[PDB]
């Protein structure tokens, strides 16, 4: 009775809480601000996840009644949530399969993407700063004005520290192994270009894929040169929209991973939106 | 296709301009812009340049914590905010557009790259 009123509060607190995530998410550029913003309010909604987690356990247990009106409306919940109504089950079994949902949907879900999120756009910060600073590689060189001259040393080491630093920095799952025909499931759902399955020893790893930076790492060793190279225009401007052509990758694979948390977000604000008109009507 | 620069004239020392380089038939969105400045008798060196997200600028050594280049996307228009102007910035400016870059986060100095050029505006100190 307590923990109904306590319960559909904690449901609203998860709701609103969402909202505001969904907010951060949909923002243009995904700076480390955001990702802090959206650290906090993830831990947010696992804290009332936990709260639910244990007054549905009470609900089981004490065997609380769903009254049959009450048990239709989940029927509107989301598919993903696996949650039909009436049937055939106890009290005690849908009270414990609603902490289920709640819990599987911000396990599997939330909590995976905002880790996949979190890794490829710390990943794509570091990797926007080094174009950035691609003029202090860049120098005149011949002295007609059509020639540059490219630090492809200093540029190469740059592009290789930063494989070097998410050469291992997993998308799923955040720490965990996984079997390999899991691991394959999920970068098989994710995209495929995203990621790519690695054996992290005793198990598999759905990793950050480093295509887009070995192609820039190539287009600078088919360059040649001894450290430095001199490039006329032409062949610059050649060079140049390689490397941006791999930007524009790495920013829609962000766009997809972002996408794929955005959706957990609807699956989430849809449960949680039923499970509290359920929980009103008890 | 046209580049346009505005708001020169004659300041003392002290003041202040804010340059406007402006286009026709001609988006500086679609690469990186550039400001250049020749004094009367001297060689062409380059002010500051903006990347094409506008979010990486850079400024020469002689003109660092003075000057602020920024993007009007909204109006088409690139500006340069010229502080605390010494009299040595005496000098005509050019705004000028590297067609050949396509990294959107970056934007150089270098002169051989830009090859769309203003007609220039004096400014004098």
């Amino acid at each position: 009775v307590s923990s109904l009123t306590m319960l559909n509060d904690t449901l609203h607190n998860i709701r609103t809480t969402n909202q505001a995530l969904k907010k951060e998410l949909s923002q243009k550029t995904l700076t480390k601000t955001s990702l802090e913003e959206i650290a906090l309010h993830s831990s947010q909604i696992s804290m009332d996840v936990n709260k639910s987690a244990q007054l549905l356990d009470i609900l089981s247990r004490n065997e609380y009644p769903i009254n049959k009106d009450a048990r239709e409306l989940l029927h509107s919940a989301p598919k993903e949530a696996e949650l039909d109504g009436d049937q055939m089950i106890s009290h005690r079994e849908l009270w414990a399969k609603i902490a289920n949902s709640i819990n599987d949907i911000n396990e599997q879900y939330l909590k995976v993407y905002e880790h996949a999120v979190s890794s490829y756009t710390q990943m794509y910060q570091d990797f926007s700063a080094v174009l950035s600073s691609l003029a202090g590689w860049i120098s005149p060189g011949g002295n007609d004005g059509n020639s540059v001259k490219l630090q492809v040393n200093s540029l190469k080491k740059a592009l290789e520290e930063l494989k070097e630093k998410y050469k291992d920095k997993p998308l799923y799952p955040a720490n965990n192994t996984v079997s390999q025909e899991q691991a394959n499931k999920w970068l098989t759902e994710l995209g495929g270009t995203i990621g790519k399955v690695s054996q992290k020893n005793g198990g598999y790893v759905v990793s950050i894929n480093m295509t887009p930076i070995d192609n820039m790492l190539k287009s600078l060793d088919n360059l040649g040169g001894n450290g430095e190279v001199v490039l006329d225009n032409a062949k610059y401007q050649a060079w140049n929209a390689g490397f941006s052509a791999e930007d524009e990758t790495m920013k829609n694979n962000l766009q997809t991973l972002v996408q794929k948390y955005s959706n957990a977000n609807s699956i989430f604000d849809n449960l949680v939106k039923v499970l509290s008109s359920t929980i009103s009507s008890s | 296709l046209q580049l346009v620069e505005s708001g020169g004239g004659l300041v003392q020392p002290g003041g202040s301009l804010r340059l406007s380089c402006a286009a026709s038939g001609f988006t500086l969105d679609d690469q990186p812009i550039a400001w250049f400045r020749q004094a009367p008798g001297k060689e062409r060196e380059g002010v500051s340049c903006i990347s094409i997200d506008g979010n990486t600028q850079s400024y020469s050594d002689s003109v660092k914590g003075r000057f602020t280049i920024s993007r009007d996307t909204a109006n088409n228009r690139v500006h340069l905010q010229m502080n605390n102007l010494k009299p040595e910035d005496t000098a005509v400016y050019y705004c000028a557009a590297d067609r050949y870059t396509s990294v959107r986060q970056m934007c150089t100095m270098i002169e051989g790259l830009h090859r769309v050029w203003g007609q220039g505006t004096q400014v004098t100190v």
